[PDB]
């Protein structure tokens, strides 16, 4: 019985501000980034582990069901859609803005 | 205090380790001569007060067993003849079988020129090839492998019958068996016992149904790496067997065709009698309530009000859409869509499965080396006992009260996992240092 | 050097089948499952199904069962693998974009996604 | 109790059956099984000889139970004698000192070298 | 006398010549290669098994060695006066080929008891 | 910790402290590799058998009853133990090795028969 819940439906932040996108779920959660309906990319595999080549701005932490996606020092590239995945289920994600 | 270090050699402590276990066995593809004789009376030392953390899926006995089985297959196929001349243009007509509508082309009477003992001469010969063995190039055909790989004909004297092979660890290593019943596949096991060799593990190459395996002890047991994941095949082990009677009712006379000096090609010459269809019979009153036990044990994992549906294979290769196996030397591929069609809501009749026979076999999922099983004289009939299933869940939006289970593909590591689930290999580290009052 | 090309966008009337192609190369294609994802415009991703490259076995949800077929074809030497997704009975709801992704582990980390194939109905 | 029978037994009760584990340490390409099993046998012989050389380097050659002059550092284990030889087993104890094994081995080697030197000087005079 | 020369000599005469037998116990690209390798591994394993058997009984590194186990008369009813003068080792092996296992087990148990007693004595 | 063969160029007085370092590295570990490992094991067993035949079993520094013949070397103790390394001394007793080994074997033989005569009074 997988469940997913993402708290920010809409999201606006200034450049240089730390943002936290909460996705509560049970099981192996991975974080991805989609820009303007173009192909996704894997930011975080498992709770915290970072993929090769990803910027160090993004990081993840695990405590209980919740995961935070602590991104620090937002830049012009970081404005995009961000979503969480457990196995086959993907919730519609937030959208960073300025 | 005044304690001092004392060295003890030969203390009972072990750690996880990987080693090349040897084979003990009580002509075959799996060489009985090459393996050492087994012990007449195996020793099972029960380790009281020992809890051991087993793991089915990271067990290296499965990988070593698979490598050994593949190498045995290759070693058996090495000295036998090569059928490179057989990849030629074949004029194929229908074997005289009235008009059966569908399934008429399952046997094709194909004529071809073959080489002789003399290189300068050829001979027009004929042979009966299955539909799955050939592909059209109106009457021109060729063997299906002629673009992908080359075939080696399996030696006729060599038999494909499984023999029970016991995997014994070398000196300095121990094999811990988890005697605990209802032990799923992983984690703690408080009933442990060391053995010299594992039980007789028949290497049975099968898909969708494990044949001639261990029959569990108490109840039907379901084991998967993670139940939540769909990609992980579910291994089901029955507590009672389901008998299956498989038969190839065609006589299938065999003929010898000299392809070269000292090389022969065994080819079906004539079916003596009515042309019939191979099949497998499963008892209906047994297979239902066997599925009942399986559903009762799946509802523990997936919830009490779930509707457990069983459906046939979604697609894929022939080895996976159909229960593939080897019966007496011929390779059967049975539909089994009548077995897996059910819907279970929480609240002397036989199932006949039509089997297609094949001769060009690409075993162990390998591409680049194919085998040609020779024909077998006379009718062949075998009685095997289904002791389990491989399954795959549908996944997707499982939030609804439905759970579709389809038969699973043949990796053949799942076949060895169902037999080596209780066994683990450990290395004994005899050296130890403890504190005691004594001094030199 | 892992690379998952996808076919161009296609337009077809309802009830006529498509053939979405995904060409995988640059890596050992056999050990990693290739999954399919479907994104309606202005909506989150949805799962279409995975296909084992070694055995060819599809697995699809009950929503897409009976319509979607996942197949795979191998060239000579198996360096390039063409994964095809075919939808049989099309409908106005199916107006989405299709990605082919590569699961790499038990984590279901989809390291490499395809460019996309806009199927318009 | 047979081979590895005293595994769940306490340390003291398992010190009486060191022989049954000592014997089973040494009780055991043209073909698929040939070269790999021969390599396994050579590896087993090498492991046994490394263990025997380690025993000989500490002065405990030919002895299943052997005492040494190395004091027991309290940092290695603060537990007393009664709760070691009557409460715990050998598996748990090996898990406890798994870090400190190498330091203890080095101290045993150093102590035996010092003892051999002292014995040689004493015998000389 | 050379290797195995005292096989016909009396037991006491061979007690002083045990060393030459003891020394001569250690010493597919080609048909000879792998077979010679297997023979060498077998010889090494046999020698180490013999040495381990010697060491478990407390007779490590010694050709001749007393033991605490009593010579139970059930194994042989014979007088020491004529065994060491009018008998050869092959015949002696032929008489007591049938109780070697229990004698070896008794030697193992006796040396384990002796080592435990030495540990207890050195404790205080 | 000088390391493996570190004391090879120092005098014997500092070289005898590091016997364990070179003793440990005699058992560090296709057909050719297997033959090399078997030969290494056989060489180690030959050395240990030679030690055990002289009664020096499990003893790096072992004192024996064999007298030192002056014909083997005319030098004195201080010159041997404080002027030359082990390599020079090995070069200096190259041809006298087998005689010393035989004398050690005979002396240990005499010792064991004497011990058996004494213990069986
Ligand atoms: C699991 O079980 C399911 C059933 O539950 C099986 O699905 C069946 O698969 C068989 C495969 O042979 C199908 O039979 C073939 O179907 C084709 C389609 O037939 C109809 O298609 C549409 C239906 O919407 C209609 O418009 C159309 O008029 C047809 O009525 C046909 O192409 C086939 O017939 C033709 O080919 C054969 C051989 O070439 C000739 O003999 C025929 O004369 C004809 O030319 C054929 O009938 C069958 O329809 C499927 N059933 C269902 C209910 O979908 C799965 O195959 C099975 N899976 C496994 C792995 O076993
Ligand atoms: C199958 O995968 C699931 C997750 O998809 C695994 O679930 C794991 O369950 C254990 C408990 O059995 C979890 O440990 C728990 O962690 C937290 C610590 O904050 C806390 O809730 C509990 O105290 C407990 O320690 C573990 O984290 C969890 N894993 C994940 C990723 O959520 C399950 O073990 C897998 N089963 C297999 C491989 O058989
Ligand atoms: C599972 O195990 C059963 C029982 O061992 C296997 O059935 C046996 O298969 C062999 C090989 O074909 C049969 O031997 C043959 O029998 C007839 C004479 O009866 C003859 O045609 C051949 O010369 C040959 O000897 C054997 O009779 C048969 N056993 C029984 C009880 O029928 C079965 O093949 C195994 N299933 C697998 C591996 O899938
Ligand atoms: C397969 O076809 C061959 C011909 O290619 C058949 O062989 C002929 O059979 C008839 C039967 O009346 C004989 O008179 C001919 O002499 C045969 N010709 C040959 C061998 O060249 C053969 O019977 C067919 N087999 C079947 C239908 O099972
Ligand atoms: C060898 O030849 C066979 C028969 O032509 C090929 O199988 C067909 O390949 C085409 C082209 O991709 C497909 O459209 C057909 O559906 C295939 N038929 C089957 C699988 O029955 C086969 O691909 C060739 N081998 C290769 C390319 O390795
Ligand atoms: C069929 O399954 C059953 C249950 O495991 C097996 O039948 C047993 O056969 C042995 C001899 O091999 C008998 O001693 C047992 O009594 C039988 N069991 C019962 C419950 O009667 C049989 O071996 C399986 N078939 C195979 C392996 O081909
Ligand atoms: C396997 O068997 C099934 C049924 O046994 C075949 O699928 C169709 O089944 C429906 C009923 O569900 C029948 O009305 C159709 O006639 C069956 N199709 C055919 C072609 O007979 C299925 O085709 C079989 N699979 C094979 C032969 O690969
Ligand atoms: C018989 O063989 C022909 C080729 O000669 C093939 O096309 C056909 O399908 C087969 N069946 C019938 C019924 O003619
Ligand atoms: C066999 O050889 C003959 C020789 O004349 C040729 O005409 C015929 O077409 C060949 N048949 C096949 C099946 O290759
Ligand atoms: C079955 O799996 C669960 C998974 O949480 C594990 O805790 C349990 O110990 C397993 N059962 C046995 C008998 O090992
Ligand atoms: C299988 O055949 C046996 C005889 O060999 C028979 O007793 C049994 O009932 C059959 N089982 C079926 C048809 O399911
Ligand atoms: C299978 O057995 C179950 C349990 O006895 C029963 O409810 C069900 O109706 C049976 N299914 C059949 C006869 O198809
Ligand atoms: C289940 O599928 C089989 C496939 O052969 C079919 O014969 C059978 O009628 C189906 N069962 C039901 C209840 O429709
Ligand atoms: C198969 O044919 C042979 C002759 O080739 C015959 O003796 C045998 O009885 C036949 N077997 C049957 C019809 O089962
Ligand atoms: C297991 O431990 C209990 C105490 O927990 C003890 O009484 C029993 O003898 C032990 N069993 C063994 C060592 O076989
Ligand atoms: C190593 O020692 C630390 C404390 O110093 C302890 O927590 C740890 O468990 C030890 N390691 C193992 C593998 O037991
Ligand atoms: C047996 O041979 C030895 C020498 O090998 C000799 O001393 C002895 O006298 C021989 N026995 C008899 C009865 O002459
Ligand atoms: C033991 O072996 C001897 C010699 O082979 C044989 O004659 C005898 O019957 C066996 N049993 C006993 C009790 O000595
Ligand atoms: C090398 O020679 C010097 C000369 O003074 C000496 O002190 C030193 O110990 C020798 N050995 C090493 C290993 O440095
Ligand atoms: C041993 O004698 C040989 C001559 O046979 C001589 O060349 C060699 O140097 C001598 N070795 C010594 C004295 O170490």
């Amino acid at each position: 019985d997988i469940q997913m819940t993402q708290s920010p439906s809409s999201l606006s932040a200034s450049v240089g501000d730390t943002v936290t996108i909460t996705c509560q779920a049970n099981g192996y959660l991975n974080w991805y980034q989609q820009r303007r309906g173009k192909a996704p990319k894997l930011l975080i595999y498992d709770g915290s582990k970072l993929e090769r080549g990803v910027p160090s701005r993004f990081s993840g932490r695990r405590w209980g069901q919740e995961y935070n996606l602590t991104i620090n020092n937002l830049q012009p590239e970081d404005i995009a859609t961000y979503f969480c995945q457990v196995y086959e289920f993907v919730v519609p994600g937030t959208r960073l803005d300025l | 205090e005044n304690l001092w270090v004392t060295v003890y050699y030969g203390v009972p402590v072990w750690k996880d380790a990987e080693t090349t276990l040897f084979c003990a066995s009580d002509h075959n593809v799996w060489a009985t001569h090459a393996c050492v004789p087994t012990d007449p009376n195996p020793q099972e030392i029960h380790l009281e007060n020992v809890t051991e953390e087993f793991n089915m899926w990271k067990n290296n006995m499965v990988e070593q067993m698979h490598t050994d089985i593949i190498s045995l297959w290759d070693q058996s196929l090495k000295p036998c003849v090569k059928l490179t001349p057989l990849c030629v243009t074949l004029q194929c007509t229908n074997v005289t079988n009235n008009i059966t509508d569908d399934m008429r082309g399952e046997l094709k009477n194909c004529s071809f020129n073959m080489t002789t003992e003399l290189r300068d001469k050829k001979q027009k010969v004929y042979s009966l090839f299955y539909r799955l063995d050939v592909v059209q190039i109106n009457k021109e055909y060729r063997l299906i492998n002629c673009n992908t790989s080359a075939i080696t004909q399996a030696c006729p004297k060599v038999s494909f019958e499984p023999i029970p092979i016991h995997y014994c660890a070398p000196a300095g290593f121990a094999i811990l068996k988890c005697k605990d019943k209802k032990f799923n596949g992983t984690g703690p096991c408080p009933s442990v016992s060391t053995v010299q060799c594992t039980h007789g593990i028949k290497p049975v190459v099968s898909t969708q149904l494990l044949l001639n395996g261990s029959l569990a002890e108490e109840e039907v047991m379901i084991r998967s790496e993670n139940i939540t994941n769909n990609a992980k095949n579910i291994l089901v082990q029955f507590n009672t067997p389901v008998q299956i009677n498989c038969t190839r009712p065609n006589n299938n006379t065999r003929k010898s065709i000299r392809i070269g000096p000292g090389q022969a090609f065994y080819a079906t010459g004539d079916i003596i009698g009515d042309i019939r269809q191979a099949h497998c019979n499963v008892s209906k009153a047994t297979w239902n309530e066997t599925l009942g036990k399986v559903v009762k044990q799946l509802r523990k994992h997936f919830g009490n009000n779930t509707i457990i549906r069983f459906a046939n294979s979604s697609g894929g290769d022939l080895e996976v859409t159909t229960h593939s196996f080897n019966c007496g030397g011929e390779f059967f591929y049975c539909n089994t869509s009548g077995l897996f069609n059910s819907t279970w809501i929480s609240n002397n009749d036989s199932i006949t499965l039509p089997c297609r026979i094949k001769q060009i076999i690409n075993m162990w999922q390998r591409i680049g080396q194919a085998m040609y099983a020779p024909p077998i004289q006379g009718v062949i009939r075998c009685v095997s006992n289904i002791t389990g299933l491989i399954l795959t869940r549908d996944g997707g939006s499982t939030n609804s009260t439905t759970e579709t289970f389809r038969p699973g593909g043949g990796d053949m590591r799942d076949n060895w996992r169902s037999e080596l689930y209780k066994y683990k290999v450990v290395k004994i580290e005899p050296l130890g240092v403890a504190p005691t009052r004594c001094k030199r | 050097q892992v690379q998952l090309l996808q076919s161009g966008a296609a337009v077809t009337k309802p009830g006529a089948s498509v053939r979405v192609s995904c060409e995988a190369s640059g890596y050992n294609i056999r050990d990693y499952f290739i999954h399919w994802w479907r994104q309606a415009p202005g909506q989150g991703l949805q799962w279409v199904g995975w296909i084992n490259p070694k055995t060819g076995q599809p697995n699809n949800p009950r929503q897409f069962q009976g319509r979607v077929s996942l197949t795979r074809h191998a060239s000579w030497d198996f360096d390039t693998y063409s994964f095809y997704m075919d939808l049989k009975a099309l409908r106005s709801d199916d107006t989405a974009v299709y990605f082919c992704a590569r699961q790499r582990s038990d984590y279901w980390d989809f390291d490499v996604w395809g460019s996309g194939t806009q199927v318009t109905v | 109790l047979g081979f590895l029978g005293a595994a769940g037994s306490t340390m003291g009760a398992a010190s009486m059956t060191l022989t049954v584990q000592a014997r089973n340490l040494l009780s055991g390409p043209g073909t698929v099984w040939g070269i790999k099993q021969l390599q396994a046998r050579v590896l087993a012989v090498e492991r046994y000889l490394r263990d025997q050389q380690l025993l000989g380097i500490w002065g405990c050659s030919g002895k299943l139970i052997c005492c040494t002059n190395v004091p027991w550092n309290s940092s290695w284990s603060n537990r007393n004698l009664s709760e070691i030889w009557d409460n715990m087993t050998w598996l748990q104890w090996d898990k406890e000192i798994s870090n400190y094994t190498q330091i203890i081995y080095g101290l045993l080697e150093e102590s035996q070298n010092q003892q051999e030197k002292n014995e040689q000087d004493l015998l000389a005079l």
